[PDB]
């Protein structure tokens, strides 16, 4: 929520002004597989 | 801008394509992306990562943003 009383509130619009992903999953970047 | 004298490094413990090294990331900057919703994944994407470096140069750099902290 844009309501936060600091810059934190100033990310929130400068990631959704662009097309961010949220913090979930279907991102680009991967995660490090192991390997035997 | 970037004519002399950026204070703002870069670096910012940040890579241009895998996000911030959340490892190497300063904890300041880790309150201000928790406060802001950016997760360690989010930081660690691309595009994500990239335009909250662009997010910190717009204010002036890592100092400026600490100051919002206090400012806003």
């Amino acid at each position: 929520g844009h309501m936060l009383p600091d810059v934190a509130q100033r990310l929130m619009q400068h990631l959704a002004e662009h097309g961010i992903q949220p913090a979930r999953n279907m991102a680009e970047h991967i995660p490090p597989a192991p390997n035997w | 801008g970037h004519m002399s004298g950026f204070k703002h490094v870069s670096h910012v413990g940040w890579d241009p394509q895998n996000g911030f090294d959340v490892n190497n990331l300063d904890p300041d900057l880790r309150s201000l992306f928790s406060r802001a919703g950016i997760s360690e994944a989010q930081l660690t994407d691309a595009e994500t990562s990239k335009l909250i470096y662009d997010f910190i140069e717009d204010q002036g750099g890592l100092e400026a943003v600490r100051q919002e902290m206090r400012r806003q």
